[PDB]
């Protein structure tokens, strides 16, 4: 959760150079992004999921 | 293939999938100094990972008449970091440097760029008796400009892609450390440059050691759908940089 | 190069030239049911050519507002040869399959397919209360389509792509065994998926064992010149099949 | 220098097949040139360069 | 890579970046005569740098309506050089060939051609009761050309594509060693051509040895921004030219 203790950084991307494409081809493209962990990652403190709101039964 | 390379220099990484080939210098990798060519009797500062790290300077526009670009180089490292700040409050620099040019096209678009490393490019002026402001010999991180004719500005370098503010022939120009980006095969041109000097250390404001300068020869040239906007991205690491004669900051 | 590859399943070969790699299930390859897992009695029947082999799905077409396809697999092959007809004698199946999927464009065509294949994808209803209809999850051999917005149709899934018809986010459904056609590297994505259950064998007109999910990610984009027509082509094999208490021919 | 005894030869460039490109490309493209002396090359005798001329000092 | 290939014969070098393989004859390898299989008893005349080089021949122009083209060869060379003067000077010669065939084009066009090497090509007439001049099988470097359909003209070659001059089928005269110049694999065609005849040496102005033949099968294609003009160069190689029985200059 958020606190200002630990808090850790911004990632951030920006134009190294621009998108040259040639004649007969579009221009507008798209980037897709992915995430996961390395191999020394760890989590420590179970609590419940602040997603789940439920208000009665599932009858 | 040996098309793929990829350079590590701190917490910075260039990768890269079209390059040629790595030039060093004149075969000389960058080391630090040894005791028999020092001077100076006290110990250097080699911090070596907040000052040997990649930067990245500004983009440059290449259109159909572009003409060229330079960068004087322990000077348009300034404001950058750590490398700057090192800079400001020691007497005697020592580095060498990665050269890393990035520009892009697809295999529609043609174009050849000529990326020099030029040392002690002493320039001359578009006045002849007159003396250059230090604002257009260099600007920091924004790049100067040639320009196709005779240029007769004010205090200002003879602009001129012809002589490359030198007086020398452009196409002998590459006697010195060079690659090409070509648009049909490259991606990018990195030229590794160790320290050359007269002297073992100098100072890192009132000298320029080399210059960069990107010419294009075949002028750039595309179709009428193609993009338009072409960048030109320089990146810059400092390698085996070390500083001594430590006093407050400024230049003066 | 690694790049090309071919697959020999009988009577059947696939031959392929711009492909990435063969994802192998959760690392195991399909193989026979051992007698240490077994539960039936009597002798099962593999006939190993007349049903392990390639057999060709219809093709879809793939415009620039495409959303997405998917195809129930034990399901689909139900009037496939002779594995269609050893499913309607038998009680009780068991296979692993071969899913390999074509799409081909130029290099001035863009876009990005997610090829994903996902074991028991049981999918939710457009209207909540409501029982849905046996030709709606599965066609047979002919797609069922995702749409870009809140479906509310009368016995139908809940279609929309950004909740794949099974309630979750689309973006965490790469845990599965998974590839991806991007238009600018790839050509074809093949998949080997061996057999997952929590039965060693079962009835494959009751149960249905997986669902493949192709899902544009980027959508198509092409110029005004270039070709509009790109098909998407799923081509599926059986693996270590084998069959178990065999009886008349129907379902009911 | 020129004279008639030690005269070398031509160099001369010819098109075998024409350029060939497709649509939306530009047709006129660029050659560049380069020169350099092979291993087993040579020079002998010392002379002034016939492209310095000055006519008074540099003051 | 292997479709890189350089062949050097005498002062002339090929380098080729996007070549196939090399087809050598029926397996074997040009050479010289021996002594077991000679007739003639005076010294042969072996030149072997003066000679064994390669000969560049006129260009053609390769439109949409292109049907084909040939050339006769031990006659296309009779004004080249120290070749064709020892094909004047002697009664009796001998040699190999190499046969290099470039077109090029870009990843736009497309095209196919077939360059055959076929021995003893004698064709037909446009009259059947009719002589053919020798203007008409042979032109030296300047190609002669097939036409679309059923030519009659006077005093020459029956010119129809689909029976290369020689009344077969057109699809079955692979038999011969040949290449094929698909425009998006291909820039060229190597044929290493052996010595073929009826009798140890033979003269070279009466006689006719083989035929090349370049027949468009894909016809030429493009898009309406493209380049028009495709040129296709024919470059050629005596390979162990040796000559017997020296008198004067002449043929008749």
């Amino acid at each position: 959760s958020k606190d200002i203790y630990t808090d850790a950084g911004f990632i951030t991307c920006w134009y190294q150079t621009s998108i040259v494409v040639p004649a007969e081809v579009q221009n507008q493209s798209v980037i897709l992004c992915f995430v996961s962990a390395c191999n020394d990652f760890s989590v420590r403190l179970l609590r419940d999921s602040p997603f789940v709101r439920q208000t009665a039964f599932y009858q | 293939s040996d098309r793929v390379r990829s350079i590590t220099l701190g917490n910075s990484t260039i990768t890269t999938q079209e390059s040629a080939n790595v030039v060093v210098g004149y075969g000389v990798w960058p080391d630090y100094l040894s005791d028999e060519e020092a001077t100076a009797e006290d110990q250097p500062t080699q911090p070596d990972v907040a000052t040997c790290r990649f930067y990245t300077l500004d983009s440059v526009s290449w259109m159909k008449e572009s003409q060229g670009w330079w960068w004087k180089f322990p000077d348009a490292l300034r404001d950058m970091g750590l490398f700057g700040q090192n800079m400001q409050y020691h007497y005697l620099g020592r580095s060498g440097y990665t050269i890393h040019v990035q520009c892009n096209a697809s295999k529609f678009h043609q174009g050849c760029l000529l990326v020099v490393c030029v040392p002690e490019a002493e320039m001359g002026a578009a006045n002849i008796n007159e003396k250059i402001n230090r604002e257009h010999l260099s600007n920091g991180e924004v790049a100067n400009t040639f320009s196709g004719t005779k240029s007769s500005n004010t205090n200002d370098v003879q602009q001129a892609v012809f002589n490359a503010g030198m007086g020398v022939a452009v196409g002998n120009l590459t006697i010195f450390p060079h690659q090409w980006i070509n648009l049909r095969t490259n991606n990018c041109a990195t030229i590794v440059m160790p320290y050359i000097n007269s002297v073992p250390m100098d100072n890192m404001f009132r000298h320029y050691n080399f210059t960069l300068m990107i010419i294009p020869f075949a002028k750039l040239d595309y179709a009428a759908g193609s993009s338009t906007y072409i960048p030109i991205t320089v990146t810059v690491a400092p390698m085996c940089a070390e500083y001594n004669g430590l006093r407050l900051a400024g230049h003066q």
